[PDB]
Order: C-alpha cells, then structure tokens, then sequence
C-alpha cells in the first residue's frame, strides 16, 4: 500500500523568488 | 469504475504561502476558445463542475517539481499545483505542455 495518494509541493519561502 | 490515470488534487498557493486542496478531480487538455490555446481542464469529483481551465501559456515555467507534481504560476499572486495519484498520467500532461512550448519533455523546468 502506498501511505498517501497525493503529494504537495514545498512552501515556498519569502527569499529567494 | 474511478479512473486513476488522470486524477489529480489541484492546490492553490494560500495567504500563508502553504497550499489549499481545492479538490481531487480528473485533468485533461483541450483547446479553448476565448484562451486561443491549448489548455489545462479539471473537472472536479465532488460534482462534476469545471474546477481548472488554466490556457498552457508558451512563456509560463512550469515546474515538474516531483514525480507527480507539476507547479506553475498562473498569474501575479498567484501559483497552482497539479498533484497525480499515477506518475503515467504526470508523464502525459507534462509532455502535452512542453509540446506546446517546444520543449523536450525531459527538462523539469520549462523556463530558464
């Protein structure tokens, strides 16, 4: 069995964009 | 009888900078009228209502940020998420966008 179906992406930080 | 090749959660970046599920659903392409392009379709599970319809713009950078995660920024203030439950239905959407930019779906980043 997998543990979760749906990864997330990353929260992006204030610096760099 | 649920399709899991193209079935998708769709995340918004928030207020936070963290990501908001805005639901599973069903990710597709086509081309759109009032777009005047080639665009990315999701119609949600919950209900069947047209969740997504975001044109593939030849300038954006989508990012292939996982295996199943592709990234982009639709506008200013404004950046969404394309989560796959199949890495098969990742690999078909992401080389429908690097077709539409020219690029060879081998890149993870569409934009320099």
């Amino acid at each position: 069995s997998l543990p979760f179906t749906f990864k997330v992406p990353a929260p992006p930080p204030s610096l760099p964009p | 009888m649920t399709d899991t090749r193209r079935r998708v959660k769709v995340y918004t970046l928030n207020e936070d900078r963290q990501w908001d599920d805005r639901g599973t659903g069903h990710v597709s392409s086509g081309y759109v009228e009032r777009l005047k392009g080639m665009s990315l379709l999701v119609r949600a599970e919950s209900d069947g209502s047209l969740l997504l319809e975001s044109k593939i713009n030849p300038n954006t950078a989508y990012q292939k940020q996982q295996d199943t995660l592709i990234v982009w920024s639709e506008a200013e203030n404004y950046d969404l998420a394309l989560s796959f439950q199949e890495k098969a239905g990742c690999d078909e959407i992401w080389e429908k966008i690097c077709q539409v930019q020219g690029k060879d779906p081998s890149v993870d980043i569409t934009q320099d």
